[PDB]
RNA sequence: GAUGAGUAGGAGGGCGCGGCGGUCGCUGCAAAACCUUGGGCGCGAGCCUGGGCGGAGCGGCCGUCGGUGCAGAUCUUGGU
RNA sequence: CCCGUCUUGAAACACGGACCAAGGAGUCUGACAUGUGUGCGAGUCAACGGGCGAGUAAACCCGUAAGGCGUAAGGAAGCUG
RNA sequence: ACGGGCGAGAGACCGAUAGCGAACAAGUACCGCGAGGGAAAGAUGAAAAGGACUUUGAAAAGAGAGUCAAAGAGUGCUUGAAAUUGUCGGGAGGGAAGCGGAUGGGGGCCGGCGAUGCGCCCCGGUCGGAUGUGGAACGGUGACGAGCCGGUCCGCCGAUCG
């Protein structure tokens, strides 16, 4: 929008808000990156600490896919239980849910957060973290392993 | 107004079709409102002829001292055809005033706007018979 | 609304083929409509503007005046008529132009194509 | 629920409406949705 | 050379989210169903005999333009259609010489 | 018509405040331009030179837009818009506008003569 | 104007403030930030003016 | 002349009205200006206050931190200037009055199916004219991303601030200044 | 009630130009443009108007957009 | 005291400017960031594409276990969470 | 995929110093040994009806006259700003002029520039006159029911006022 633009509010002022003594020149301090350790040294490690030199190994032709394992937490398991099955878990009390988190796109299952109040879940996944299968433990249900 | 006349005036304040601006938007901006149905043509929630439920139209009709009175019908909203109640006298001044009075005033229909629809009525009697008539005097004294 | 693909409604295109339209189409674009007797008896509502048809004129300054056309002058958009006319300062006499769209024919030049034409626009207006 | 009135033409026979209205016409009117949606929109052309 | 040399490249398109087009159409026909407002947007409507304006199916079966202009008489829209077609003019402007006369 | 206002007008200043050295150079025109030059003497305000206008020169808000008749301005373009006007006459005069016919200003005179609205050039165009 | 089909359809397509519409999937017509725009019947209420 | 800084005039720029063009704002803004004037209630003066405020100065609340609130209060009317979002971690809802500028769908289906009421603030003020019996709550306003790059920059020591980087990984931002075996560490 | 300086610089509210979506109008009983010791409004950007000339179009308002505002650049072209 | 400019300082023996008209310079695009307006919300985004449709470059509709961002982080990594 | 070739449709684009260099006998006139460089230049009128004829002049032309709605449209012909120049009229001027503020002399302009109405009585002329009685359509409130209340218009008996 042109009209907006503070140019416009600056007509008639002569610098254009860029100064009578500074000015506004080409390329004052280099191009995009230039002088990151020696003239812009200061902004590089105030705002960039780590940004020079390299840590770590390297991994030629690496693949994402073989890394691919999405997670959920025990917090989230009782959402993916549909509304009926939630109430006919409830009124019943000498079964458990069976829900398989591979269906919704889940790999591992991980412990954060806690399950509704005396209620018993079998969880399959193809993961579980050591907590997540004691909270499973405790609320009366099982973990079956998957792949 | 189908929806409360509130809103109306909240919507059509901005713009409308019937509004009239003139000397931009400064010190200088004149403001006024065509809609038949507003006594005083001012563009405010008070006398809006859009923005409100209860409104009173005053205007002169085609012939024979005939002022129009009509008022819109509170429950006939939705239909424009049939929205106004409309009332033609042809009596003498002091009957069309009092006739305004009871259907204005008296019945609670709009009474903030009871001196202006008499100070409309006025006017509109008095270029009726200035338009019978001519002009006889300039108005300019004192 | 037009909705052929193969016309355009741009102005510049269509002043350009009006103004660089060849004879043979501008004696179509040259076209007047017949009168009333006319126009009953053919079932015709218009037709080009041919040499030896009588025309009469019924807009401009010589709204009332009548004659045999004598000359399609088709560069120019115009036709002239027996006695529509006028005097120079030299004092001579000089036909002045009248666009045929301006005109309505009395009476038509007839011949075996010009009754084959009227047949042809009479056919489908049936 | 308010009922609408359906005109009835000339030719038609019956003079049955009472179409219930719509929830539609009973939303939010907002000027300023309308307008910027609109002005957006409209670029696309 | 003009300064800044305009490009096609230029964001001439916008890409408004699905459930604000639908907000906008759904406040739009609310607002059609106001008499007030229709109003206010210069429609004549002081003979249509109520809003909104709902028809029988059987104008859907006309074909002629002249039967088209006898139902709009009789529903009372026929005053606003006569409005439209006596403000057609030409555009003032440059816009008229680029196929919007 | 008798204006309602009451308090005399007071203009803090009649004259107009002219661009520096458009005297000087016919390039440069009158309308105000504020100078931004660092050395302008006009820009700071050096005793004997050319006035800057700022807001307290401004008009009394009671009688601001008031012409010398006593009424404010309002222009209007046809006979539907003097209407307007009727509940206002005591306030407001009507100015026709420069672009109306002289056809169209008899009928606007005369319905204003019929509202007791004064109209500033009612003898245009006579 | 409408025809009586159209208007027919029109709960079919906008659904309501309950349920959903059948022709747009998942969509609920949005609701106002005030339930009724009546000012002068809220602010000239007996609770209020109490 | 006269000693005082800027002619004795403010320098402080506060709210006075909403920035939004919402016609329902604005009456709701119109109904809580009258009610501060001629009440004088302090929750009205607050209400009126935060009906001014941006998005982001107007949080969301969670559900699930709604029902943490309201324990013990349930009899009370909750009050939020901004909206009330569902959250699936809270698995029983109790019968909650719960007054809001929006709700989401699916919140306000639980709120409805748990046996409360969503109300507005032209009710709330039907109601609770001077918010009486009300629980006024305001939902995580330094709980958003933006908020984790202000403060002391990630460079300077003791600072825990997240920097600005395009991508996540060894390659980027670990290298030098984060690690005693390159240079310095912090 | 108090108060009023401002280069560099920031921001707000307004003035002006040309299009687009709408709306309200003007015009051969004379539009635009241009001319004028005619008059007036606004602190100002500017605006309204008398008179003349011109001889075919133009404007107000709400949104929205832009190749949108000149005294300078040994600035460009033309003219003097 | 002659404007514009650089300057600690210009009426300067500092530079540009004989005069007038028209043209004449912070724009468009990509990646981010704060702020604000709007929609929805643990979700959000149909415009790669498809079905159509003002006989139509618009508008409308469509996300299967699609994809992007978000919904979990810490390690060089194995890996844990 | 497609700034070439042939053929089409469109535009929130430019509008003759803009837009391609080129809206025109433009890659032309012209320049360079050459490779190359490369302009300026659109608008009478609806219709030529394109100014007969007289007179002065060597002639270009002038003064009359004629055509046209118009020559205040006369073929580089819609309109015709500024710089700059001539003429007439007003005014000022001991080595600048111009300019800010205050009056004055002279000029120019302005009649919404600046009113003549209002109240109370008498005479005359027109138009209407209840809380009564019927008709037509209709409204406020209520619950787009009942009940209550109410105005406009029309016809009548009284009233004899406005
Ligand atoms: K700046
Ligand atoms: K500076
Ligand atoms: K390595
Ligand atoms: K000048
Ligand atoms: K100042
Ligand atoms: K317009
Ligand atoms: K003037
Ligand atoms: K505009
Ligand atoms: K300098
Ligand atoms: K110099
Ligand atoms: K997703
Ligand atoms: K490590
Ligand atoms: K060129
Ligand atoms: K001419
Ligand atoms: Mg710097
Ligand atoms: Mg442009
Ligand atoms: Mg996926
Ligand atoms: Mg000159």
């Amino acid at each position: 929008t042109t009209r907006f633009k503070k140019n416009r509010k600056k007509r008639g002022h002569v610098s254009a808000g860029h100064g009578r003594v500074g000015k506004h020149r080409k390329h004052p301090g280099g191009r995009g990156n230039a002088g990151g350790m020696h003239h812009h040294r200061i902004l590089f490690d105030k705002y960039h600490p780590g940004y020079f030199g390299k840590v770590g190994m390297r991994y030629f032709h690496k693949l994402r896919n073989k890394f691919h394992c999405p997670t959920i937490n025990i917090d989230n398991l009782w959402s993916l239980v549909p509304q009926e099955v939630k109430d006919k878990a409830k009124s019943s009390n000498a079964t458990a849910p069976f829900i398989d988190v591979t269906q919704y796109g889940y790999f591992k299952v991980l412990g954060k957060g806690v399950l509704p109040q005396n209620q018993a879940v079998v969880v399959k996944a193809k993961l579980i973290s050591k907590n997540a299968e004691k909270k499973i433990k405790e609320a009366g249900g099982a973990v079956v392993l998957t792949a | 107004t189908t929806v409360p006349g509130q809103l109306v005036w909240e919507i059509v304040k901005k713009n409308n079709s019937f509004l009239v601006k003139e000397f931009g938007n400064g010190t200088a901006g004149v403001v006024f409102s065509k809609e038949p149905n507003n006594l005083y043509n001012l563009h405010s929630y008070k006398h809006s002829g859009l923005a409100n439920k209860k409104t009173v139209t005053i205007q002169a009709e085609g012939k024979d001292k005939s002022v129009l009175l009509a008022t819109s019908k509170t429950k006939k909203q939705n239909k424009p055809s049939t929205l106004l109640n409309k009332s033609v006298m042809k009596k003498e001044f002091r009957r069309m005033s009092k006739a305004v009075t009871n259907q204005v005033a008296d019945n609670y229909y709009r009474p903030d706007l009871k001196k202006a629809a008499l100070a409309r009525l006025s006017a509109v009697n008095r270029s009726l018979k200035v338009a019978k008539s001519g002009v006889k005097k300039k108005n300019r004294q004192a | 609304m037009k909705y052929n693909p193969r016309v355009s409604s741009s102005r510049r295109k269509s002043r350009k083929a009006h103004f660089t339209a060849p004879s043979s189409v501008r004696r179509v674009l040259m076209s007047a409509p017949l009168s009333s007797d006319l126009r009953t008896k053919y079932n015709v509502r218009s037709m080009p503007v041919r040499k030896d048809d009588e025309v009469q004129v019924v807009r401009g300054t010589y709204k009332g005046r009548e004659g045999k056309v004598v000359q399609v002058y088709r560069k120019k958009w115009v036709i002239h008529i027996e006695r529509i006319t006028r005097e120079k300062v030299n004092g001579s006499t000089v036909n002045v132009g009248i666009h045929p769209s301006k005109v309505v024919v009395t009476k038509l030049r007839l011949d075996k194509d010009r009754k084959s034409l009227l047949d042809r626009k009479a056919k489908g207006r049936a | 629920i308010p009922t609408t009135t359906v005109q009835s033409f000339e030719n038609d026979m019956a003079t049955d409406g009472a179409v219930p209205l719509p929830a539609v016409m009973k939303a939010p009117i907002r000027p300023d949705v309308v307008t910027y949606v609109h002005s957006n929109i409209s670029k696309n052309a | 050379r003009m300064f800044a040399p305009t490009k096609i490249w230029r964001r001439w398109h916008r890409k408004i989210p699905v459930n604000q087009k639908r907000y906008a159409v759904a406040s739009a026909i609310a607002a059609s169903a106001v008499p007030s407002l229709v109003l206010a947007r210069g429609h004549r409507i002081e003979s249509v005999p109520e809003l909104p304006l709902v028809v029988s199916d059987s104008v859907e079966s006309i074909e002629k333009t002249s039967n088209a202009i006898k139902a709009l008489k009789q529903i009372g829209a026929y005053p606003d259609a006569e409005k439209a077609k006596d403000s057609h003019a030409i555009r003032p402007g440059k816009g008229k010489m680029r196929n919007r006369r | 018509a008798v204006p309602l206002l009451t308090k005399k007008v007071v203009k803090k200043r009649v004259k107009r405040f002219i661009r520096p050295q458009s005297d000087r150079r016919i390039t440069v025109k009158e309308s105000w331009r504020r100078p931004k030059g660092i050395d302008s003497r006009v820009r700071r305000k050096f005793k004997g030179c050319v006035l800057m206008p700022n807001i307290g020169y401004g008009s009394d808000k009671k009688t601001r837009h008031y012409l010398p008749n006593g009424f404010k301005k309002f222009v209007v373009h046809n006979a539907s818009e003097l209407e307007v006007l009727m509940m206002h006459n005591r306030t407001y005069c009507a100015e026709i506008a420069h672009n109306v016919s002289t056809r169209k200003r008899k009928e606007i005179v005369e319905r204003a003569a019929q509202l007791d609205v004064v109209i500033t050039n009612k003898l245009a165009r006579l | 104007v409408w025809t009586k089909s159209a208007y027919e359809k029109l709960d079919g397509i906008y659904g309501s403030f309950d349920k959903a519409s059948e022709k747009k999937k998942g969509y609920v017509l949005p609701r106002p930030k005030m339930a009724n725009a009546d000012l002068a019947r809220i602010i000239n209420s007996d609770e209020v003016q109490s | 002349g006269i000693d005082l800084k800027a002619g004795g005039k403010s320098k402080k720029t506060k709210r006075t009205a909403p920035k939004s063009d919402d016609v329902y704002l604005k009456l709701l803004v119109k109904l809580y200006r009258f009610l501060v004037r001629r009440t004088g209630s302090k929750f009205n003066a607050v209400i009126l206050k935060r009906l001014f405020m941006s998005k982001i100065n107007k949080p969301p609340l969670s559900l699930s931190r709604l029902i943490s609130y309201a324990k013990g209060k349930e009899d009370k009317v909750v009050v939020i200037v901004g909206t009330i979002t569902d959250d699936v971690r809270a698995y029983e809802v109790p019968a909650l009055k719960v007054c809001a500028l929006r709700f989401t769908k699916t919140a306000r289906a639980r709120i409805e199916k748990a046996g409360g009421e969503c109300l507005t603030f032209d009710q709330l003020a039907l109601r609770a004219p001077l918010g009486q019996n009300t629980l006024l709550l305001r939902g995580p306003k330094n709980a958003r991303e933006a908020v984790k790059h202000f403060g002391p920059a990630p460079g300077v020591p003791h600072s825990h601030t997240k920097p600005f980087v395009r991508s996540k990984g060894r390659k980027f931002e670990r290298a030098r200044g984060r690690r005693n075996s390159r240079g310095y560490k912090a």
